[PDB]
């Protein structure tokens, strides 16, 4: 949850020509333009029987291009982030962990007829009324305290797209047509979720087979029928090195189907001994899998980019900071992972709402960096110990 | 239903009342029985913040550093900051692979030590400042708002107030449906400097003495499994239905793991979907090593042996070493807290002991002491009494090195 | 299809004192006290391992009687009839088809959980958007339709249309007038056999069965849950079984199960037979049925019509048949239904009416009614004369 | 286990609490519940020594007799003269072969039903006479030989103590491993002409209140076989019981398996009843019969002595069942009226005696409800004969209502 939700998109531009920042990504032009390529080959479907493995050292945005992909494939595309060691799990076997895997990644976008409440707000009525007007004609559609709060919330007046007795939606004051948008939103459920709709402290005190079953006939009806549509997104599996031999074999098995998504996988480590076996391969992969696989290496990080990747975390965090603590946190992700960086940020914030500030300064950023040690200082004080 | 608690794990920590830092955020030296440790202690009040601010979104704490440092001890003070009775589960790693049960089972039981569960149910106790303690049916005159109540009391209920300690004018609450006095404290009549409003010296109770009290009963869940004895999930279920009816508010724990660099890989995973879940309670970790390599792969090294799939989502918090004075200040309280007198060079030689080996050793080493005085016919332990205690029981360094030096 | 459609309850009251029109039911008095004192014994629960058996000559209202009776007990009462010949078919053996009956007989009134959001319409907002709703408590302008204040608009706009779920507009006054988003027990007697044709799969299913004992368990089970709980008050209804003599012995100590439990129903039979031979076995029984049942049989007696009567209860049939008819084709039918059965006489009712409307008439004359009598025959004429013709 | 037991069938025969012939082997005209039947009365008696003499070896009881003559009474007896626990498993031959189950399973039940099993456990209970009976965690003085106890008791077992009508002056028994209260009686210090020692007001406890009393549970096989529920688990419940019996606790106790209407069982039952009789541990079976030599029912050519083939009657010890005159019949019909719990005047109990000879005594028994509930509804207390005429004018008999359809035709 949260992580990194600001890209929407490669922002390759046109013609695989990355314009630097945009939606999100700002560096990588290389593995920007490779992973375009790569989306625009699943468009034409020449993809087939293949798969995507991103190699660089952590913290270069090996997930974030993925989600990036992810997102330019389609706005509601399934995305599913896993890692290799999150198979060799006590409940499930590889296999089912596995299995998880790729039914979370494989997204079906079924119509569903719903009465949004909609209609351009002409004039904000206070629980109450709440003028609404729509090509169907204009009247005062009523509200809730809450639902006239969110509309508040969103931009005043434009909008607003208000699901039936749900929440409303920013547009501009212009959503139009029908008082009653009887539209089908079609929903993307993966293949998981009606799985597990279909089996609250469950995880404190695995589905069978005929759950399974039920729901792949289910949803192979719908698609066909024309209701629902069957659209294979992206599985991302983080540190597959940490993959056996077995699970390797699985992998090719299910990339041989005709619903298997697109397959993207991320390594740091390079002629790395397979965890199966004991024969040593480039990546920890068998060749027989490295064969047939796109590979896009993602360079190391630059100042600059770092310290914009910086100012997009913070604008999503709600934090201001002082340029002086901008680059003292550039110069901290450069000799550490950025990943502490954005760490040093939600403790900073804290720190700085201690002595009851608006902004974070420099003080708060070393206070805190004194406070929480990161990666390589743990160990080298550890190690230095013993 | 019998509390399931180790008390022999936390007891060696019953000094810690809390964290101990003031509004600000710096810690004072010595507070809430916690000498030193100021940037951990920081550390710890940042990740209380957090915790009740509900931003600890799937991530977790590790506590690094030398054994003997306090990470129990950290553990347990934040435990205590979040509320005095938010429940607490240490565990070691080493006992998670045990050579019956199941790994999966016994990180299940773990996690549900440290689940709560605040039950309050408005019961018509006897809550009323005792003025005279007949027992005589045992009429014990009880003086509220409302005044002196000749209650009837049964042998039975005489005896547990005896358990209790309960004394004249001792305002204590007698819950009538279920016969149990549990000592609330004096009353503020006799307030003084250290006695003082709504404790042990509680004010008199205003009201009827029989007056439906909302009492809050501390339960986790694993208390109710044992209570019960599938039939874990069905436990649940009824949880689930006291929790919607409202009168149930749960109270996420912390979970305390030790030697967290020899569990599997597999309970690691299990460990991370866990606390994935929201109502999940704080994972606080604890290590002593530094890059040692993960339980069950063989080749790849991680920092203190946690994968880097959860140690992505982890906040280190470093734990520093004690110099004699600590070392010596915080003997002291333990002594304090045992009730032994001991004298400040008998004090001098046990932090000096400490320093060589560890704080455990130290505080271990007291009790022995101790005995050893009391049958010299001394109320107190001179350096003579450390002296022949520390040359009677070694330590696992001095032995080990006295083995192999032979060898 | 649409016979006893008229006797709401026994129309005695009065400490069991039968009134000779009363709501529908006119004449057997002496049967209908008898089922009075039945009635207030299912009320006092002191006919338990106990069943009533209507005996009389066809056509005397031993059916209508076990209508009334339901009624009686409450309006809504489940009843079952069925016949004795029903059991035997091929698809179900004799257990199913009797579990079966058993089962329709036994309601559940599931107080349903509806959430009516009701009140006066104070004005017909358009439309997906609210309406204004006002009540005693509140004027709580609602959420709304198209399709639904389309309804609304069709129906009689403002007058109160108490909406329930978005589903209902009652337009009877101005009555919403309680809270406006409020909560309602909807009486809901679902038989247990009901229950059970939901969980089953399966418009042509008559055409091109038998309800699998496991589905049986799972709502048997989930009923116990709702009882529990509060929501469902098992009703005990009322089983008729006509043509009992048809069943054999095998079926009749089945029922001496079924009556043997908590949710059994009420049975009620009837049969027009004497002493006759016992279905499966080569003895002889009175009213064709095993002693062991007959011992503890409340059996009650229905007599024969008289002349007035069965004019009087031509003349709430026809009521129902919107017929108008003169007072001699009133009296040929009556002597009708006295030479030959009443349900005869009810059959030629309703060809009588299109015979009228052939001659383009308002009101039935004698002349239709030898019309209609010559042309369709009873059972006894057709058998008496067709006979004639073997010998 | 809860007993799985049909009340209403034997409800109707509740009055009755044994045979009632004394010592020297003659029967009185009434005792214990039964009014005349002396022939049959002293023979019954006969077969309850034989019984207890184990000289009953490959034979049964065939009763004979009227429909309404006590043929259902006078088998509970004989069960209630050996045991008050005893049990007795009623049945109608015309119920074995239903649509469903099994023949041989359904004369299994019926067997199962009849054995019964003596139990006895020593568990310590709190066996005392209640001195006081404050309700305050229900602390119940108890007061036996070493004295009074103020047993702290829960409110389950004090609304048990209700249920069982428990007031001051009670010596009674609370298992204190079960935490159910049984009420034993009142206290001997209380005893009058009617109240005797070791009854409803047994004696003072002699020794502790809670004293390990070896308790005996009166349950039969088959209660077990219901409570550990498909099939062939039956036998693992008989090898428990034996287990139990082995032990030393389980006294096995033989009883009475009444089959009426044996006339209309099929030969193939016949000979099953008769493997079964065949073994010692069988209970004792008891026919009852009312046709004459009725042909045996899967013979279709041989006739047999009240159906039952030759060879079983060969071994058979039949006891006649006679008539009952209006005296006898408005005597039961009042000892019925009691046990029930209705005023009547002997008027219409002479009313009721006459209905008794056309129809059955019991057409009579049955219309003592209808008939009480009607003088309730009318504000009277007691039953004229205006009540039981109206009521015979309501409900009909089968033989009246079988020649009114006749008639008809
Ligand atoms: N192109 C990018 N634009 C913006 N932010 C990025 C970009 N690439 C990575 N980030 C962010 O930088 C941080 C570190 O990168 P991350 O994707 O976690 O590295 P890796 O996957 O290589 O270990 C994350 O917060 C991530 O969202
Ligand atoms: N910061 C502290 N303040 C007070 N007492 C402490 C502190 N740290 C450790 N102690 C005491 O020293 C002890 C030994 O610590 P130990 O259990 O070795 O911690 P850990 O093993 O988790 O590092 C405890 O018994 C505790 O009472
Ligand atoms: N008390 C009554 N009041 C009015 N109509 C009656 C009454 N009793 C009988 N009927 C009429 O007689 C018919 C009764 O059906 P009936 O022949 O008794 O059923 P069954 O098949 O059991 O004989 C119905 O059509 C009804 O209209
Ligand atoms: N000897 C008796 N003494 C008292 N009451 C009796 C006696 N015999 C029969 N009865 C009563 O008469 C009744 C009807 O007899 P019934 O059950 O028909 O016997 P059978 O088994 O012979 O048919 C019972 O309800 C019973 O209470």
């Amino acid at each position: 949850i949260g992580a990194h939700s600001h890209i929407r998109g490669l922002g390759l531009d046109d013609a695989l020509e990355p314009r630097q920042a945009s939606q999100g990504m700002v560096g990588q032009l290389a593995a920007r333009r490779a992973a375009g390529v790569v989306l625009e080959m699943i468009r034409e479907g020449k993809i087939a029987g293949r798969a995507v493995l991103i190699a660089g050292q952590p913290g270069t945005g090996k997930t974030a291009i993925a989600m990036g992909m992810a997102q330019a494939l389609g706005p509601d595309t399934p995305f599913t982030a896993i890692a290799g060691s999150e198979i060799f799990s006590l409940e499930m076997s590889k296999t089912e962990a596995l299995t998880q895997a790729f039914r979370r990644s494989i997204g079906v976008r079924i119509k569903e007829e719903t009465e949004i409440i909609e209609g351009e707000v002409v004039e904000i009525q206070i629980v109450g009324k709440l003028t609404l007007k729509t090509t169907e004609m204009e009247t005062i559609y009523d509200l809730g305290t809450k639902m006239i709060e969110s509309l508040t919330k969103d931009k005043v007046q434009a909008g607003d797209v208000i699901t039936i007795d749900k929440a409303t939606g920013k547009i501009s004051k212009c959503p139009d047509g029908e008082l009653q948008k009887r539209k089908e939103v079609v929903h993307t459920v993966s293949l998981h979720e009606i799985d597990v709709i279909n089996s609250f402290l469950a995880l404190f005190s695995e589905i069978k087979s005929e759950v399974r079953e039920q729901i792949n006939a289910k949803v192979a009806e719908w698609r066909e029928e024309g209701k629902a549509e069957i659209i294979p997104g992206v599985l991302f599996i983080d540190e597959v090195h940490m993959l056996d031999i077995e699970s390797f074999s699985f992998l090719n098995r299910a990339l041989e189907s005709d619903m298997a998504p697109v397959l993207i996988m991320a390594t740091n480590r390079g002629i790395t001994r397979i965890r199966g076996t004991s024969y040593q391969s480039p990546h920890g992969i068998p060749i027989d899998l490295l064969d047939r696989l796109l590979i896009v290496s993602t360079t190391p990080y630059s100042e600059k980019d770092t310290k914009q990747i910086l100012r997009i975390r913070c604008e999503e965090e709600d934090v201001e900071m002082s340029e002086d603590a901008y680059t003292v946190l550039t110069r901290i992700g450069l000799e550490t992972s950025l990943r502490y960086a954005i760490q040093l940020i939600t403790a900073a914030s804290l720190v700085c709402r201690k002595r009851k500030g608006t902004e974070v300064q420099v003080d708060d950023i070393k206070r805190v960096y004194s406070l929480f040690l990161d990666e390589s200082r743990s160990t080298q004080y550890m190690k230095e110990y013993q | 239903v019998k509390s399931t608690t180790k008390t022999q794990r936390i007891a060696s920590h019953s000094h810690v009342k809390g964290l101990g830092l003031d509004e600000s955020g710096l810690a004072k030296q010595a507070a809430s029985g916690l000498v030193g440790q100021e940037n951990a202690r920081e550390a710890c009040g940042v990740i209380v913040e957090l915790i009740k601010s509900k931003k600890m979104a799937g991530r977790a704490v590790l506590l690094a550093g030398p054994p003997g440092t306090g990470k129990t001890a950290l553990a347990l003070a934040i435990a205590q900051e979040l509320g005095s009775k938010v429940p607490f589960c240490p565990m070691v790693g080493s006992e998670v692979y045990s050579t019956e049960i199941k790994k999966t089972e016994v990180l299940m039981e773990n996690f549900r030590r440290a689940i709560g569960l605040r039950i309050k149910e408005t019961k018509e106790v006897y809550e009323g400042e005792v003025t005279e303690l007949t027992p005589c049916h045992v009429i014990i005159g009880l003086k509220t708002a409302k005044g002196t109540k000749q209650l009837k009391l049964d042998p039975s209920i005489f005896e547990s107030l005896q358990k209790e300690r309960v004394e004249a004018g001792d305002v204590i609450y007698i819950e009538a449906n279920s016969g149990a006095v549990k000592r609330q404290g004096r009353c503020d009549t006799y307030a003084t400097e250290f006695d003082l409003e709504a404790e042990e010296y509680v004010p008199l109770p205003k009201g009827d003495v029989h007056k439906k009290k909302e009492i809050i009963q501390d339960v986790t869940l694993h208390d109710l499994d044992v209570a019960n004895a599938k039939l874990r999930g069905e436990i649940n279920k009824v949880v689930n239905k006291y929790i919607d009816q409202g009168i149930a508010e749960l109270v996420p724990g912390v979970l305390f793991v030790d030697e967290v660099h020899m569990l599997d890989i597999e309970c690691f995973t299990y460990l991370h979907r866990a606390l994935e879940s929201s109502i999940a309670p704080i994972v606080i970790f604890a290590s002593n090593r530094g890059n040692c390599v993960i339980r069950g792969t063989e080749d790849i090294t991680s920092p203190h042996g946690i994968p880097l799939d959860l140690l992505d989502r982890v906040m280190i918090i470093r734990t520093m070493l004690y110099t004699p004075q600590e070392m010596k200040q915080i003997i002291k309280i333990r002594a304090q807290t045992e009730g032994i007198n001991i004298s400040e060079e008998a004090l001098n030689h046990l932090g000096e002991i400490g320093t060589k080996t560890t704080l455990r050793y130290s505080v271990q080493l007291l009790t022995p002491a101790n005995l050893l005085a009391k049958i010299n016919g001394k109320d107190s332990i001179e350096k003579e009494h450390v002296e022949e205690i520390s040359e009677l029981f070694y330590d696992a360094k001095s032995s080990a090195k006295i083995l192999a030096d032979q060898q």
